[PDB]
């Protein structure tokens, strides 16, 4: 059952054909993983506080016995065939225009580098609005893009007993051998080889995409790179993983499918506060065209002191900017 | 024979515009059988070894293997000795160009040193030190006759050699083709218009690929993503699609293939099970044509073309067991890993999405897990529950 | 039971239909018992050594321990030479060929130098200088004789040879087969349509694989799946699913698939132990099928078939203590092994999960971590709380 | 011309300022083309082996094989033997410099021992353990000679020396070129402003580059694995990129280029030839040329820039026929490598883009799937219908 | 007792069920003293040598020092002879089996050359040159003789022999044991039902493993698990896990652990330090057990049970300085490498999250870094603060 949600809005489980508990209980194991996991989620003057506040149904959604009423927390969610996403509600309308506004936001506002182009392949495409299956596909094209432009291989140097004689023959280790163990070679070699660890977090995170998604065009896209990471070693996702990936000019290009697995694998899902989502927005804002999340610099569309103007959901929102910053200047 | 002398036309037009060739498709077109019966025919010899050579590329297979490498190998008093095997190329490319000199009517080929050349180069255990010494000193010569000789007569080499490289892509094949990335280009031969002669690493020795040699590659399309072969490497090879037949799968045409090989009173006792076959299929003789197709254009339709499901699994079906068997070894297995287990996207494919719990290919089980899992169990079907699903993927 | 009547039918309908099968399941299924006794039962040998062998495949395993390679001998003055010595699948391969030869009446056979090369083939001492001269000279024969024997005689050689590969899928096939994972193809066999005498490297001697050759592979499926092999050996190879089988556990079938071997004194006395191991079991005769189901099943939804329990753990029970024994060193630690800790995927396959501090197998820890984590702790049951549990999972 | 003179020109611009270049461009540019005819018109040699070398980098070249490293050797007397054995590289640099040393007029230099030196280097035989001992003395003579000979004598070096590195981007080139990110810098060459001399890791032998070589690589840029990315190692390369040059296949520029091979007749064989293939593109002469830029601007706005069709897909066609099988066997299964099942990326380089049916190269299959995807079927276009699907692609 | 006793019978029970035990574990916690001390249990044998032998596996052992080898050796006037010397595996299953044939009474033995084959086999030097022909001798006539000798009487060998391999998952079980692993088997021992007498590569000797020989295998699961062991010790080899018993720091228990390795001149020295080391801590007799048991819970909660402390890190403690030394030099720097800057798991492991300052052993660092990075310092504590620091952890 797919949710979706903007912040504070509640519809109940007689409203989304699903099940009556199905649809609850499961993330009610999402909230209280959020409880777990919420040290480490950022807040900027969000008021949680949640030690023991989330734990009563208060993390990124309210499980209310009647309805669902949703919170600041922004963002996918994934777990036991409930999908749940949360998105602003300043980019609510009066049905794709909502989402890809929430991508553009987080894309200029959180560092990331999502093409404009791959978010305009898929509008016309006539799917379900799903940020989860956006970032899925985010992730499948950027890493099929590098993977056709060139299959990622490193350089290991690997001690072999060889049959051939292949890079340099290791001296101290070939003279000291017994004359019945001359039928090898002790070579030191250094060789392209495709199992690495780059790969195998690859390999690993497409087999996790391919296990939740649900469009056809991303089942297509994994389905291929599932295909050429054909003889990676599966390895299982841990967040020990993903930190022994060191980016130089060897694999610098493989970054940008790199922080999409990472975003989305380390009951999971990307939440950030939109509280703070909107702090790390503004100062990129204020910074090239020269924070209350509250309706009441604060935000500005067609649904909700500086205005903030929203021309991001299909760059001359900060032109008009320009009179305020007439005044502030 | 009419589609088999134009599939033959294919791969003997393009091996003389572009010196070799890939056969490329899903597993079971016949790749490797059109591969063989092509050179069979060109070469009237079946067995490999004289003028023309068999390899397969596997994952461990290496440039040392196909060109040359340092190799320990054993005296006439085997004590081990470190010596520079040549490779299956260069063992065919050596003797095309020295089979090639032997009809070349010139006054200054030494066929003395050529035809003993040839013979160590035709010589199929492993050479004596005493004749290895000899094999080095005529390589010698020949790359000192063939760097002076012109490209008049270096072109004309007459008698054609191939090379059947089967499973290509299960290789590293720019590894594999070290130097013969730029050699096996047209222009790149001896008697080209930019003869490249290379030199080798591992020997020191010339080498360059002779004109009338020829590379006949297979790639199951399936088995290796052709989205990560190189595209430098995809210049020197003219790609022949071959894709999967399933008009060769119609009762007639079941016929006109097996009938080639076997006897009269053998012929028509294969009919008469033909015949008891596709009468329990609803005396359908289009069925395993229709079947193949369905299922292909639906594997076509959320999959690659390249998983289509060959023809040449049901080309020997002549009972209903047979076509069982096929179906349940050779087809279900076969869209379970193209598919990666994705239930719902093979009953698509065969015709049973919305449909379980009955005489179905795969049946749901009913106990759900903790997290909502479903989980889908491979039901064999017999008898009429068989026939009664495959005709649903028809219908 | 007609087990091994459905199994051996199985098997042999698909070694004469694909030429080489893989027994792929669950670790206890009894993949190498049926592999192992189909053979001793289609060659009347019940050790390995003429009609069949036994091998295992392991990450180390070889070309050379396989096929062909270099082995270091001593001399008369003990000094170290180097002798190419056949591998066990050329070994069995060259075996199968000449008693294949032997027993084909035909004019162009010796039949006296090719049972001299039975004897040397079958010979377990290793071969003396002298008589592995004489083992060369033979095979030269050999392969002279059937490079001019037609298609027609080496189509059906009569004696069927078996090579049983255990654990197949530790291997890399290749490095161990190398290019001759093609000869197992039913038409590239020494008799068959495309077939194919390659040239071996270390010896340069002729090689084929003949008809008589079957291969029973087993494999392992929990610690590598069969979309996880080699692609070689997903086009080659036949796989049939050894299911594990919870009828076995029945107390009747229990007690004849022990008794099949058995003391006829010992069979009261196991109808003194299992009845009263079924007894505290609560007088079910159907308790270890419907618990090994049970689990199979809530397996089989959480994760794959290719990590359920098999029932080889269940058939040496006769006590309650042996089913403790059994339940808690060998499927407790398969089900943590394949679950990775995660204990509540765990707890829902023996369907205790919510209920921890009590008769449980896995109880909580009370502590929890600094970002919250929770651990469970192995309880071990004992006497009528261990079955009060164990019923529970049935229930 | 462009190419007739000046891109001849860039290379003997760039390889006299920087002492070594590299041509790199998408695939069928003509690196390896103008590679070839660059150094056979400077040296006045067609083959290699004397005053310039051919060599393809690959994933098997070694530092060992290119400078220096251990190899084993075998004679009689002795059945292993390691030496130090000089690479390619080593060859070609103390070629160019022995040969420099010829003709320089000190009588410093002992032209004596120079000259025996020059012999040992062109020995096509593998050096002697008598005479490998004799070329270790001479070339540390000649090591102490130019380190004491003045830097003015030691930069006209007369004879230049041609190391062609095809394919250098396809081996390890900081591992292969292993000294010579030092010594390949032209001041750092003998006789250069800061003329270094380094000491060699297996031979403890000093070695310098000399002024009197140059290297000519040529690197693919379509794969970006093996893009030279390494930042000091570019410093030392001057780097031509030989772009994709639509303009030789106009018609005028077709025959221009064709007929320089072509002597008397084939050249009116050829004329008659491209008057009838430009006669059936609907008289337009540069039909070829917009095709391949129409293309390759859609390749460089969805693609790179390095993904680019090379020109020489296309300048060895003569006729509608040689055009359908570039682009069917060649062209565009390369662009379904591209766009490997992204049909509507694929349709808009061919600008057929929602252009379902038709003489369309792309025909969209009639079926959807469960998910909504579709696919397209190749449609096989022959005669006008594949002209005017041509025609299509240009405007 | 619940040391020796209780755990001894589960290495009875399972080493004469399966043949041969893994002793696994955390370290410290007597997998190699609960290996060596049964053993001498069992052979009445306190050195190795002759009833049981102790090796270690490494990354260097290998097949030719652990069954056979070749070695070069001095046999007559100093010229080299190469021989086959045997390793520590076949001569330990030579010296089970001899010892087994020496003590069975079927008459057709030759006990005069079983015992001297016994003598040959416990040589504490290197055998002489006359004494290796009579060795060979020897084995010759065992291999012939257990060759004739029925599987019955071959099954009860009286004299248990033991190898006892110490870090067994150190070494590459498939390049030390080569394709032998299988021979460990019950059924394919000397005399089992599947009896399986290989040939060994080197010497050509036969060899089986007898039914009087076990392994007793210790390997440590901190740093690799079961879950990633080789798959050749998984399933031939039965497992125990030798877990922490912090119930032997006790002050009775470590009494009597200490007792017995001392005089009782020496053991009334050691009550009056053990008495006035649980004087320090508190008058709880219980602290060093509940010490470790509070920790070891707390390293499961958040790593696993496999990285729990041994209890042999405070088994020779017997004062407050030896405690200390303990912690700061042997469990915290563990603690630090298990949770490695991670300061606020390793906080709660010692019971001290939250508290950052003042008598813990991290104190709060009073500086928040840019992105609100919080580090710790290790506050080494003496006396009393130690004390009531490490009393909090129990509490
Ligand atoms: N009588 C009888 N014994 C069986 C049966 N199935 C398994 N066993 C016994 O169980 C033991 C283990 O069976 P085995 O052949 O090793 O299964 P496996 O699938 O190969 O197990 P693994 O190697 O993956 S761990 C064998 O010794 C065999 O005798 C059966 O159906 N009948
Ligand atoms: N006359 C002429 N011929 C050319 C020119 N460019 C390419 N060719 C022809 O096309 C063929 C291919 O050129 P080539 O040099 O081999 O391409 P490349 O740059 O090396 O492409 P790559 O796949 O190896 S990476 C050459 O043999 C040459 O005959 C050119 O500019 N003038
Ligand atoms: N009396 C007694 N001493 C023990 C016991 N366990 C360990 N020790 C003492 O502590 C020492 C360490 O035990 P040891 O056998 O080496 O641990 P381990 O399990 O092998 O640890 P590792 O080798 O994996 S690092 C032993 O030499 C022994 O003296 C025990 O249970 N009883
Ligand atoms: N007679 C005939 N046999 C065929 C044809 N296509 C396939 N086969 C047979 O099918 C078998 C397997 O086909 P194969 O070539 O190995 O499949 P591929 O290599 O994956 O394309 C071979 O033994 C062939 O004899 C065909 O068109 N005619
Ligand atoms: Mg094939
Ligand atoms: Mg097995
Ligand atoms: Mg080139
Ligand atoms: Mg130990």
């Amino acid at each position: 059952t797919t949710i979706t949600l903007y912040e504070h809005d509640e519809k109940r489980y007689r409203d989304i054909a699903g099940d009556k508990k199905a649809i609850q209980d499961a993330l009610i194991k999402l909230n209280k993983q959020f409880k777990k996991d919420f040290k480490k989620l950022d807040r900027s003057e969000d008021n949680s506080d949640t030690e023991d506040t989330i734990d009563e149904s208060k993390g990124v959604v309210e499980v209310y016995a009647n309805k669902i009423k949703a919170r600041h927390y922004v963002g996918f969610a994934a777990v036991d065939n409930v999908f749940l996403q949360i998105l602003p509600k300043v980019f609510k309308p009066k049905t794709w225009e909502p989402i890809l506004a929430f991508i553009r936001m987080l894309d200029m506002a959180y560092g990331l580098k999502i093409k404009d182009h791959d978010l305009a392949y898929l509008q016309g495409r006539n799917l379900r609005p799903n940020l989860y299956e956006v970032f899925i596909y985010l992730f499948a094209k950027s890493l099929w893009s590098e993977v056709q432009r060139g299959y990622h291989r490193e350089y290991v140097e690997v001690h072999r007993e060889e049959k051939f004689l292949r890079g340099k023959l290791l001296m101290s280790r070939q003279i000291r051998k017994l004359p019945h163990q001359l039928n090898t070679f002790s070579v030191e070699v250094h060789e392209l080889i495709e199992d690495n660890l780059l790969n195998r977090i690859f390999y690993a995170s497409v087999r996790e995409a391919l296990r939740r998604t649900t469009w056809g065009l991303n089942r297509k896209l994994l389905g291929e790179l599932m295909l050429a990471f054909d003889g990676i070693t599966p390895i299982h996702l841990r967040t020990e993983h993903f930190e022994r990936v060191h980016f130089t000019r060897l694999n610098e290009r493989f970054r940008r499918p790199f922080e999409l697995a990472k975003l989305l694998f380390m009951v999971s899902g990307f939440f950030v506060d939109m509280n703070k989502l909107f702090e790390r927005f503004i100062e990129r804002v204020l910074v090239r065209n020269l924070a209350k999340y509250r309706e009441l610099p604060s935000s500005s569309t067609y649904n909700q002191a500086y205005n903030m103007d929203y021309v991001k959901t299909g760059f001359k929102a900060d032109k008009n900017f320009r009179r305020s910053l007439n005044n502030i200047i | 024979g009419h589609n088999i002398k134009e599939d033959y036309f294919r791969v003997d037009m393009l091996l003389n515009k572009k010196g070799q060739v890939i056969l490329y498709g899903p597993p079971g077109t016949g790749k490797t059988w059109i591969a063989r019966k092509y050179v069979v025919e060109e070469t009237n010899e079946k067995t490999p070894g004289n003028k023309w050579e068999f390899i397969t590329f596997h994952q461990s297979y290496s440039y040392e293997e196909f060109i040359e490498g340092f190799r320990p190998r054993t005296d006439n008093e085997e004590k081990i000795r470190y010596v520079v095997e040549d490779g299956i190329f260069k063992k065919i490319a050596l003797r095309a160009l020295v089979k090639g000199l032997f009809e070349l009517e010139d006054a200054t080929i030494g066929k003395d040193k050529i035809h003993r050349l040839y013979i160590l180069l035709t010589k199929k255990e492993p050479l004596s030190p005493t004749e290895y010494e000899e094999y080095l000193r005529l390589k010698r010569y020949l790359w000192e006759l063939v760097g002076g000789l012109p490209k008049d007569k270096l072109k004309n080499l007459t008698p054609k050699f191939y090379l059947i490289i089967d499973e290509i892509n299960r290789g590293n094949i720019s590894k594999i083709f070290g130097e013969l990335i730029t050699l096996l280009e047209k222009d790149k031969r001896l008697g080209g218009e930019n003869q490249l002669i290379v030199r080798l690493p591992y020997s020191g020795e010339p080498f360059a690929v002779p004109p009338n040699l020829y590379i006949i590659g297979t790639m199951n399309t399936a088995d290796r993503s052709i989205a990560l072969l190189d595209v430098a490497l995809r210049r020197r090879f003219a790609f022949i699609e071959v894709e999967p037949r399933p008009e060769f799968l119609e009762k007639e045409n079941l016929k006109k293939i097996r009938e080639k090989k076997l006897k009269t009173e053998d012929r028509k006792r294969l009919n008469e099970k033909l015949n008891e076959l596709f009468s329990k299929l609803g005396n359908d003789n289009y069925f395993l044509k229709t079947l193949l197709e369905k299922i292909n254009v639906r594997i076509t339709v959320v999959k690659d073309r390249d998983h289509r499901i060959g023809h040449s699994y049901f080309l020997n079906v002549e009972t209903v067991e047979d076509l069982h068997h096929v179906w349940y070894y050779e087809v279900l297995p076969l869209l379970m890993e193209y598919f990666y287990n994705d239930w719902e996207t093979i009953k698509w494919v065969l015709n049973e999405k919305g449909k379980e719990h009955g005489n179905v290919f795969f049946e749901k089980l009913r106990l759900t897990g903790p997290n909502g899992e479903e989980a889908y169990q491979l039901k064999v079907l017999e008898g009429d529950a068989f026939i009664g699903a495959l005709k649903r993927i028809i219908s």
